[PDB]
């Protein structure tokens, strides 16, 4: 026998033996997350130890199967994932430093202490401290106290450690032969060995830059409108041809513009659609939310939930003495065990989150037939762009009438579409430049174009020209401002929040095209549509068996990421914004500074 | 009026593994095909070449009952002209089979929270099985070019594996008990007819 059919025999044993140990880890984690107790921490640790040991042992043994003697793509894909060492290439001396560094960073981020000057009495930390302070307040000085308190302590205590965190993570990625740690991250999108569907690591950068060039007008108009409406909340301190100060953009870092809605309302005296009252007035329980989310997927094209999902899933908070960690999740334990852990009230946000979490489950059931190592989304953005277009169709003022919650005589005025479109633009269009800039900064730091002493200088120059945000008080080369964010201290990628945003609008316009929808895209509803569900399933069922380019083409008909559908969605708002900005300046001058 | 031992077959306390399936010989008795068709407690009841009713009054020489336990998704492989692990390495049916296949769920009996490791099946074999053949050998499968010497290792595996049933599994992974009934028609008095 040759090498290929020997690898085929090896993978059979691996797939048989791996599914058994993955069920005990998931169930032990579920027991902890549903019922917190001291003795339910040891089982989780034991299961996690056994799973990790098995994975390491089988990864060691699978490196005696050279890839060059293999011609089938499926076995190559299954072997590549398992063969990857990771961080074990490091010497044991250089492996006791990196984990210690990461744990210290995580601990120092978790254990914060912000105390106001000349008063050691009260200290409020991040949750629910400064986060609540920088969520609802209209005082310049108070807002410019929490923004420098966090950067004064944490940054100055993460700069020395991060400098080491960079040097090791590169060398590891230099031992894995990838040029550096940024390209290691970009290797997720790589496709090789398929004609007409290949994709290189360096092409992702160029594909990202081109798209951002076709969103600048909309972001400039939104930025100018927000700036025009922020000169009245704070009578001054904002210049009409300048950059928005960092401590006046909702949350702390400026990652989301959502909390600026109370100050920026297109048409006041016209409230938005809320059906919480309707639910709470005519006896809506916690199951009817999950009984109507089923009849959506069943209506469109898709199978119904299993019996074990209706009896092994915690859908309502337990209360009493038993403790439960509330966070909406969707668990695939294997062996046909799907369940959802989330404590739900009777509101509208829970109703829309239910569709998200049920879409997550419905994506999992489709690729349960693939081998163990090929059960995931095509890339790191396919799995949260599928469970998110289901909340886009469960909130339109046509789905709600059809289920008996929005008055059957309701009228749709065009003074309310703009109000709904700014709520949806303060979250989607107002975060793309931040993600782009942060990931580009990390890419340059990892590559080496940014020397160690010009670190905080380049940060507050890309804030100027890419985002439009200015220092309220100048920072020298002693802070580490990006380290103040969660995904920079704890090692995580950050580009997945960009591409996903562009994917979810490519999908919808495709599905709405199969439903013969007429009118604005934002008013679409994929219900009772047997043509869109089949098209979505023809991508859901594959998993990681085929390149993400082919899976994307199966639904949208294009081989690359595109931004035009996102601009089509936000068209009326663009016209309104352009019409209401005939007496202002679009753009910002990168010279004005609050501290002069 | 001697009743055939159908209770000892369908109502056995413990069943057998697939690679060691149990065979029972039924002959010289009166067979009552009334607690099988009428009983609406069977998940799968399929007969090939013989109508279930009506044809329940035909004389046969010998009858065979083959019993084992598989999982839910594998029941479809107990049929002529089917491929898979169960059909090729465990239990093989001829193309011209004449008989019946019955399968029913047994979750409340064969599943345990800690896992039921008493049930086994064969994963590796040199060649496919001929029809109605049973192999209970335990020689190490030699996938490489080096001798295994009866010890597992690199490119040497133990041929038997366990199902590990648990109560919280899905329908397709739950245990199913399977009984296959075969009828023999030879140049014999055929003392098994049944009213
Ligand atoms: C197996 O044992 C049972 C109990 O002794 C027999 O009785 C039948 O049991 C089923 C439920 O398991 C009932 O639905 C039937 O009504 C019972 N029938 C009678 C006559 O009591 C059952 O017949 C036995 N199985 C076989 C194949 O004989
Ligand atoms: C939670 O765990 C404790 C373990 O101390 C156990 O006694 C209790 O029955 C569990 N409760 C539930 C609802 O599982
Ligand atoms: C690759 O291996 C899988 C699994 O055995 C098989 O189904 C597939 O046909 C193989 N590829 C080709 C091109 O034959
Ligand atoms: C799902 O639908 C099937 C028929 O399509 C039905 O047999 C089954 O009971 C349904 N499941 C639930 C939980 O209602
Ligand atoms: C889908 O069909 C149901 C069946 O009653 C109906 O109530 C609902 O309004 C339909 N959806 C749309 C968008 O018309
Ligand atoms: C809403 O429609 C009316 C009627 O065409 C129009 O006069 C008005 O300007 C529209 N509102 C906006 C914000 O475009």
């Amino acid at each position: 026998s040759t090498i290929e059919e020997q690898a085929k025999t090896f993978l059979d044993k691996f797939n048989h033996e791996a599914e058994d140990l993955f069920y005990q880890s998931s169930l032990a984690s579920w027991n902890y997350n549903t019922n917190i107790t001291e003795e339910n921490v040891q089982n989780m640790n034991n299961a996690g130890d056994k799973w990790s040991a098995f994975l390491k042992e089988q990864s060691t043994l699978a490196q005696m199967y050279p890839l060059q003697e293999i011609q089938n793509l499926t076995v190559k894909l299954q072997l590549q994932a398992l063969q990857q060492n990771g961080s074990s290439v490091l010497s044991e001396d250089k492996s006791k430093r990196l984990n210690t560094i990461l744990n210290t960073m995580s601990t120092i981020y978790s254990t914060g202490k912000v105390c106001n000057p000349d008063n050691p009495q009260e200290c409020l930390l991040l949750e629910p401290g400064l986060n609540e302070i920088m969520a609802n307040s209209l005082d310049y000085n108070e807002r410019l106290w929490a923004w420098e308190s966090w950067r004064s302590e944490v940054g100055k205590q993460l700069r020395p450690l991060y400098e080491e965190y960079v040097v090791l993570k590169n060398e590891m990625a230099r031992a894995n032969h990838y040029e550096d740690y940024g390209d290691y991250w970009r290797g997720d999108y790589e496709v090789n060995g398929v004609d007409g569907y290949d994709y290189s690591r360096g092409q992702l950068i160029e594909d990202v830059e081109h798209t951002f060039e076709e969103i600048k007008p909309l972001y400039e108009h939104l930025h100018a409108y927000v700036r025009a409406k922020l000169m009245n909340a704070y009578p001054s301190y904002i210049s009409p041809i300048g950059c928005l100060p960092a401590h006046l953009l909702g949350d702390m870092w400026g990652r989301f513009w959502t909390n600026l809605y109370s100050l920026t309302v297109p048409f006041g005296q016209k409230p938005n659609i809320d059906v919480t009252d309707a639910m709470v007035d005519q006896a809506w329980d916690a199951q009817r939310i999950f009984k109507e989310a089923e009849k959506f997927f069943v209506s469109v094209g898709l199978p119904n939930m299993t019996q074990g999902f209706w009896e092994n899933s915690m859908l309502t908070d337990p209360g009493n003495v038993q403790k439960a960690v509330c966070h909406p999740t969707a668990w695939d334990l294997g062996k046909g065990d799907f369940r959802i852990l989330m404590c739900t009230k009777v509101t509208m946000d829970d109703f829309l989150t239910a569709h998200h979490e049920m879409g997550h489950i419905q994506y999992d059931m489709a690729y349960a037939a693939q081998p163990f190592l090929l059960r995931n989304g095509a890339n790191e953005g396919f799995h949260e762009a599928v469970g998110e277009i289901m909340s886009l169709s469960a909130a339109t003022p046509k789905h709600l009438k059809s289920i008996g919650l929005l008055s059957p005589d309701f009228q749709e005025d065009n003074e309310t579409e703009i109000n709904f479109l700014l709520k949806q633009a303060l979250t989607i269009v107002g975060t793309l430049p931040f993600t782009y800039m942060l990931e580009k900064w990390r890419w340059m730091v990892f590559k080496g174009e940014i020397p160690k002493d010009q670190w905080m200088k380049k940060w507050w120059e890309m804030k100027r020209e890419i985002v439009g945000v200015v220092e309220p008080v100048p920072h020298d080369e002693t802070y580490c401002d990006p380290a103040s964010l969660f995904h920079v201290s704890n090692d995580y990628s950050f580009i997945r929040y960009y591409t996903r945003t562009l994917y979810q609008f490519q999908f919808q316009e495709a599905l709405c095209q199969a439903a013969k929808h007429e009118g604005p895209l934002h008013k679409c509803d994929i219900s009772n549509s047997t043509e869109a569900g089949q098209k979505l399933f023809n991508m859901l069922r594959l998993g990681k068996s085929e390149p993400w380019t082919l899976a994307l083409e199966n639904v949208v008909g294009a081989k690359n990421m595109n931004v035009r559908p996102l601009l089509n969605y936000f068209e009326p708002l663009f016209t309104w914004l352009k019409d209401q900005n005939k007496n202002s300046f679009v753009g910002w001058s990168t010279d004005w500074s609050p501290y002069a | 009026t001697n009743l055939c031992p159908f209770d000892e077959v369908f109502n056995a306390t413990r069943f057998a593994s697939v690679y060691a399936w149990n065979r029972k010989r039924i002959s010289n008795c009166v067979a009552d095909y009334s607690v099988l068709y009428n009983s609406a407690s069977f998940s799968t009841f399929k007969c090939y070449g013989v109508s279930p009713t009506k044809l329940n009054d035909l004389c046969f020489t010998n009858v065979y009952a083959d019993s084992f336990v598989i999982r839910g998704d594998e029941v479809r492989q107990i049929a002529p002209g089917q491929t898979g692990n169960i059909a090729d390495y465990n239990y093989k049916l001829p193309d011209d089979f004449t008989g019946c296949v019955i399968a029913w769920n047994s979750n409340k009996l064969d599943s345990k929270v800690s896992g039921n490791y008493n049930y086994l099946y064969r994963l590796f074999r040199k060649s496919n099985l001929k029809p109605f053949e049973r192999d209970i050998s335990t020689e190490i499968y030699q996938a490489g070019n080096k001798p295994c010497n009866g010890v597992a290792g690199f490119n040497c595996y133990f041929p038997l594996r366990s199902y590990s049933f648990r109560p919280t599994y899905g329908v397709g992974h739950q245990p199913y008990r399977v009984v296959v009934l075969s009828f023999e028609l030879l140049h014999a008095p055929a003392t098994v007819c049944g009213p």
